């Protein structure tokens, strides 16, 4: 009652007819009780002699007066007012209500355009936080509607809020709510929906000086105010989930789950913390009884491992993550498939483990549908060389892929093989041996000896892409003349008997293929002008050059497109392409002008009764039976010897190639000595 | 099922005529 300080100001401030106030004349007198006022020490006051404003201020004449800057100075005023006499709490709960619909008026002008009292509206919302009147708002029957009403003036789009308040405004929301145990669902769409709509690095540009409030401050609520948000989060999924679940629209749920999952995945890259509210939700969801919401679970947790996060997910929630590789075994295949499918980007993205991946990938690659294996192999295609030989090292993995290769199913198959010898390649052009790493490389090295023994099934289809692929990346045309044989030998360098008899046996169908596509285009050349129409041989020679085109068509898997491709080509009569094709299957050509003279052919072809991109892929896989691309230049140099002594390793081979090359044709064998000599 | 080799190391890729 006696202080030190005391209240100085004493001029009206209601205007009745019988004394007037003129509005400029009461602006300037609430302005100077406004400045007074927050000079003021709550303490050391007087307090007494100022209950003559305190009932004065209220008036709802000056709550809903006109002019702006009245409301403003009355708003500021009132914010003291509180802040001296509490924790008394002069006010009834009622006049509260009224004064605190006032302020949030004045919250609502603050994002608007300069009414010319910004200053005062800037005061205002930064003193109700400082002293906390603010709380006073959760001591109301009407908190639940305010409450809404005071998060919907923030999160208003239409609100242009500066960035030095968005602390201000988090602390504000964030003390109003701790106040809350329950609190409406309303509220709880508004914060979290947040983190769904705006998402940065989404737009490349200047500056991304952009910002948002609402985003900034839904951070500011989950980071801070973790220990009470993460309450109010869990009630959040349950209430959507139960909303949805409940709707009529049956359909509705699979929906708002799946935008559940989108809402949990971007607060993993932000506020990792609060996975916990609802990291049990997920657990269950993985054991539902709905392959769907199964399978939506399984996905969500793929997308987590992968993503940046100060956190650790396996560590925090390893509860889960074993829950999660418990999902390679589980009933619906939809499920599994979903599992494997994220596996690439998981690899690329961390090292965390390799244990109960390399124990999973084990039984996956082993699974009784055949579209898990497809999304298997497809690993070994989609995440690059290197990252496999380091992440994944369990022998099983690289055994089990080998062993598809002669599995029934075909487009594993299929995939199998182009995926293991795109593999192979990489896996030398590349990873280099080592003391321990040798281990697996003894499978690695049993690839090329693999492929070959896929001849002696004996099928059109394999045998065209065995041929197809073994060009393509195991032995490819370049890039010069040595490197294919160094290569060529670390190939052969793991090889049984039926490799080297079918690779022997490959080569000599070279030189009886080489005979037929030579004694082709002599009787191809037939209809170039009129020899025998019916004269010499028409009648006889027709019938050799006819029945000798399907000599080279009863190899190959569609034979109705082979006997097709040729004839037409007969009717093209080109005689620029019959040479650059003569010229790759007439033996001894240096290995360089052969890849000339053949891709110029290949590319001629493309784009002129049916597409001749299909004769495009059947003389390809054709001249790779025709043409010489291990025998020839190469054996000059095989000749010249890369090692005196030592590579018992290499010279059983140099002579075992050159042991052969000198019996299936020596046409070409006994020359280069007596160049040498 | 797995498939099995259907020839023999003498006719392996062979082509008659």
């Amino acid at each position: 009652k006696g202080a030190v300080t005391k209240l100085k100001f004493n001029s009206p401030i209601i205007s009745t007819s019988d004394q007037l106030i003129s509005t400029n004349e009461l602006l300037d007198r609430l302005k100077a009780l406004h400045e007074e006022l927050a000079s003021l020490d709550q303490d050391n006051t007087d307090l007494t002699g100022l209950d003559k404003y305190r009932d004065a201020l209220v008036s709802r004449k000056l709550l809903k007066h006109k002019d702006v800057g009245i409301r403003a100075f009355t708003a500021c005023c009132l914010s003291d007012i509180l802040r001296l006499y509490a924790p008394d709490a002069p006010y009834t709960d009622a006049q509260l209500t009224d004064i605190f619909k006032l302020v949030l008026s004045q919250f609502e002008q603050l994002g608007d355009q300069e009414n010319g009292y910004h200053i005062q509206q800037t005061y205002l919302i930064t003193k109700l936080l400082e002293y906390r009147s603010i709380v006073l708002l959760a001591d109301l029957p009407s908190s639940n509607n305010l409450l809404i009403e005071l998060f919907h003036i923030f999160y208003d789009p239409n609100k242009s809020f500066p960035a030095r308040l968005f602390n201000v405004i988090g602390g504000i929301l964030g003390e109003v709510i701790s106040e809350f145990d329950s609190v409406p669902l309303e509220v709880l769409r508004l914060i979290f929906n947040k983190f769904l709509t705006y998402n940065p690095n989404e737009i490349p540009e200047g500056l991304n000086v952009t910002s948002d409030c609402g985003y900034e401050v839904s951070l500011i609520l989950c980071d801070t105010y973790s220990n009470r948000m993460s309450r109010h989060l869990t009630k959040y999924y349950s209430e959507i989930i139960h909303e949805a679940t409940n709707d009529d629209n049956n359909s509705r749920l699979l929906t708002v789950v799946v935008k559940l999952h989108k809402l949990v995945l971007r607060l993993w890259e932000t506020v990792p913390e609060l996975i916990n509210a609802v990291i049990g939700f997920i657990y269950h969801e993985l054991s539902s009884e709905n392959e769907l919401f199964r399978k939506e679970a399984t996905k969500l947790i793929g997308q987590i491992l992968t993503s940046y996060s100060d956190l650790n997910f396996v560590s925090t929630h390893s509860d889960t993550f074993k829950a999660w590789i418990s999902k390679i075994a589980d009933i619906s295949p939809d499920v599994r498939v979903e599992w494997t499918e994220s596996i690439p980007q998981i690899i690329a993205t961390r090292e965390d483990i390799s244990k109960e991946l390399n124990q999973a990938l084990a039984k996956t690659f082993i699974d009784s549908d055949p579209r898990v294996r497809r999304t298997s192999v497809m690993i070994f295609n989609k995440v690059p060389v290197t990252e496999i030989w380091k992440n994944i090292t369990n022998k099983a993995i690289y055994t089990s892929l080998l062993h598809l290769a002669r599995e029934k199913h075909k487009e594993v198959r299929e995939l199998c093989i182009n995926t293991m010898a795109k593999f192979y390649s990489n896996s030398l052009n590349e990873i280099e041996r080592t003391y321990q790493n040798k281990e697996i490389w003894e499978i690695i090295d049993t690839i090329p000896s693999t492929l070959y023994n896929l001849y002696y099934i004996n099928d059109l289809n394999i045998n065209e892409q065995v041929d197809s692929v073994i060009f393509e990346y195991l032995l490819p045309f370049e890039p010069d003349n040595d490197k294919r044989v160094h290569r060529l030998l670390t190939v052969l360098s793991h090889f049984d008997k039926k490799a080297f008899t079918s690779f022997f046996a490959f080569n000599a169908r070279q030189i009886k293929i080489s005979f037929a596509i030579s004694k082709y285009i002599d009787f191809s050349k037939f209809l170039n002008n009129q020899e025998s129409m019916s004269s010499s041989q028409g009648p006889i020679v027709m019938n050799k050059y006819n029945q000798t085109l399907q000599w080279l068509a009863s190899g190959l898997s569609d034979s109705t497109k082979a006997i097709d491709a040729l004839e037409t080509i007969k009717q093209f009569n080109d005689e620029r392409i019959f040479y650059l094709l003569n010229a790759c299957v007439t033996n001894d050509i240096p290995f360089l002008t052969f890849k000339n003279c053949y891709n110029e052919l290949v590319s001629k072809l493309q784009t002129p009764s049916i597409m001749p991109r299909d004769i495009a892929k059947v003389i390809q896989i054709l001249l790779f039976r025709a043409s010489p691309i291990i025998y020839n230049v190469s054996n000059i140099s095989v000749l010249l010897n890369l090692s005196n002594n030592s590579d018992a390793k290499q010279l059983d081979l140099k002579r075992r190639i050159l042991d052969d090359i000198s019996k299936v044709n020596p046409t070409l064998f006994k020359d280069q000595i007596r160049t040498l000599k | 099922l797995m498939m099995e080799d259907a020839v023999t190391e003498r006719e392996v890729l062979v082509t008659p005529g």
